[PDB]
């Protein structure tokens, strides 16, 4: 099971402040230790902070400046990361890790995507690609749907309900007019469609919304 | 507070070759070091803890040597799912710290990409908009171009393009091109082409569609 | 008594070895340089404090943690010499005994 749990994405006006949590199931121990981690898009991996659930006790990078603070809830075996005052600087994917106290990072949460900007949450708009009436296939077909409009960063999506993961692409989103958007496509026999079906999930954690497209020919 | 160097940042390694990567640190932590792996879009993975001692749940052909201020990670028979970075982090001094990450590169073979072109869809039109979407998947080397075409005009406004990085499935790279239109603009016209120019071919790959 | 005192020593020196192993990384971790960070060489570096043994190897930085090395170091030495004192009424006691007295 999933031993760290974080929240998909945190929408965050700058100057204002979030409060990012991280759920923890598995073995429990007094010697673990919870970290947090900062990943900017391109950039490499920057310890945050450290935070002992069973003492309260925390430190924190002396090298940066300081928009965190720790604490944790014992009962509820979760983890939490207050960031206040943030700007563009501090948009970033941030991870929970646990360390059994021995060094090492065993595992990771997934990760929040933390977006700092004055703009609206937009959910996307979700459009099939099927192939034209003109266009020939060979022993495959490609498929695909259209994720436009979104906000912000990210968006999850998966092909069948992650039962088709194979021969599948997720274009990196592109930003216009404060606003997203990205193209998935996925690949399967040309016998196997529309005889068998096909559809794309994607979910927005940032409004909470997860819809369906099934692609059925044109 | 420890240094820990990761050169080079980037290694081109042929499939099934051995690759090393290499970790040096700033001052002597004995064999305090450990080696994460990160995909695209992923989370950090444990793969070596403590320069050598081997992970539950990861592949053999990964291993780690060294000791004091010198570490090297070494994955044998490097294959496909292999792509990603690669960080070191120790745990001798606080506070613990990474190095600056090291990306694995494949040099398969050359690849023609696989193009497919879209029209706008019944649900987008309804809104009164249109986008053309063309993809361009499955090529070797990164290297490539798309063209649009109008009406058998070249077309440069309202285009996007996407690029992925190395598959971590057969070591290809695609490229997703989108043209956006209004509705009307979309109306006046018939022809739509999507012209791919690849290494692989002197002649460009071309897809169309007309909007009938 | 005095082998009841030994085995107390004893416990009591093992709850300090963990305690103290456990009470280090907690004072260490905070300050740049530090080694003392991790459990396992913590539990290392409380056994060398208590005998004394000196590798020199590991050492606390702050003020707790050479607190928390103090209290190892005098439960290390009443332990390791009430034992000896126990042995000494041991002996003397069968001395007592070879002599008729
Ligand atoms: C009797 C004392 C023996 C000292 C051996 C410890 C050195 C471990 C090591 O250098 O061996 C290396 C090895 C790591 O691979 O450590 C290990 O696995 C060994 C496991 C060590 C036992 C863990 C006990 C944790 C102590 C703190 C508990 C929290 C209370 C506060
Ligand atoms: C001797 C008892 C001290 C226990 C360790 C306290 C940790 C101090 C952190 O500021
Ligand atoms: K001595």
């Amino acid at each position: 099971q999933v031993q760290l749990q974080q929240p998909g994405a945190e929408l965050v006006k700058p100057g204002a402040s979030v409060k990012l949590s991280c759920k923890a199931s598995g073995y429990t121990f007094t010697s673990d230790w919870i970290h947090w981690v900062k990943q900017r898009p391109g950039h490499g991996l920057e310890w945050i902070g450290e935070i002992i659930p069973s003492y309260g006790r925390a430190n924190y990078n002396e090298k940066i400046q300081k928009k965190a603070t720790l604490t944790a809830d014992k009962s509820s075996s979760t983890a939490f990361m207050q960031l206040s005052s943030l700007t563009s600087e501090d948009s970033a994917v941030y991870y929970c890790a646990r360390e059994r106290g021995d060094g090492y990072f065993a595992v990771w949460g997934a990760g929040t995507t933390v977006t700092v900007s004055s703009a609206k949450t937009t959910p996307p708009s979700v459009y099939p690609l099927a192939p034209g009436s003109a266009a020939q296939t060979n022993s495959m077909v490609t498929l695909g749907c259209l994720v436009k409009g979104y906000f912000p960063e990210p968006v999850t999506v998966t092909w069948n309900s992650g039962s088709l993961s194979s021969g599948v692409h997720t274009f990196p989103a592109v930003l216009q007019s404060d606003l997203y958007t990205l193209s998935s496509s996925v690949t399967v026999p040309s016998s196997s469609w529309p005889s068998e079906t096909v559809t794309c999930n994607v979910a927005h954690p940032a409004s909470s919304t997860k819809v369906d497209k099934k692609i059925v020919p044109r | 507070d420890i240094l820990l160097t990761q050169s080079p940042a980037i290694l081109s390694v042929s499939p099934g070759e051995r690759v090393s990567f290499s970790c040096r640190a700033s001052q002597s932590i004995g064999t305090d070091i450990h080696w994460y792996q990160q995909r695209t879009n992923g989370s950090p993975r444990l793969l070596i803890k403590y320069a050598s001692e081997s992970i539950s749940g990861i592949p053999s052909r990964f291993s780690g040597s060294g000791s004091g201020t010198d570490f090297t990670l070494s994955i044998n028979s490097v294959e496909s799912e292999d792509i990603a970075n690669y960080y070191c982090q120790q745990s001798n001094r606080w506070p613990f710290t990474f190095g600056s990450g090291t990306k694995l590169e494949i040099k398969r073979a050359d690849a023609a990409p696989t193009v497919s072109i879209f029209p706008p869809s019944s649900e987008q039109l309804t809104s009164g908009g249109a986008s053309v979407v063309c993809f361009l998947n499955n090529f070797y080397p990164k290297d490539i171009n798309v063209k649009w075409k109008i009406d058998g005009s070249e077309r440069q406004n309202g285009v996007l393009n996407s690029w992925t990085d190395q598959d971590s499935k057969d070591s290809t790279y695609s490229m997703s091109s989108t043209l956006t239109l209004t509705k009307d603009e979309y109306e006046r016209h018939n022809s739509y082409t999507c012209e791919a120019t690849h290494k692989t071919s002197t002649s460009p790959i071309v897809k169309s569609f007309n909007r009938n | 008594l005095h082998w009841r005192a030994a085995g107390a020593a004893t416990v009591l020196l093992v709850i300090v070895l963990l305690a103290g192993s456990y009470l280090a990384v907690l004072a260490e971790r905070g300050a740049p340089g530090a080694q003392l960070i991790t459990y396992p060489r913590a539990l290392w570096w409380s056994v060398e404090t208590a005998t004394g043994v000196g590798y020199g190897d590991l050492y606390p930085v702050t003020l707790w943690g050479r607190l928390v090395a103090v209290v190892v170091m005098v439960a290390g030495i009443t332990s390791f010499g009430l034992v000896t004192a126990a042995l000494a009424t041991w002996f003397v006691g069968r001395e007592q005994e070879r002599r008729g007295h």
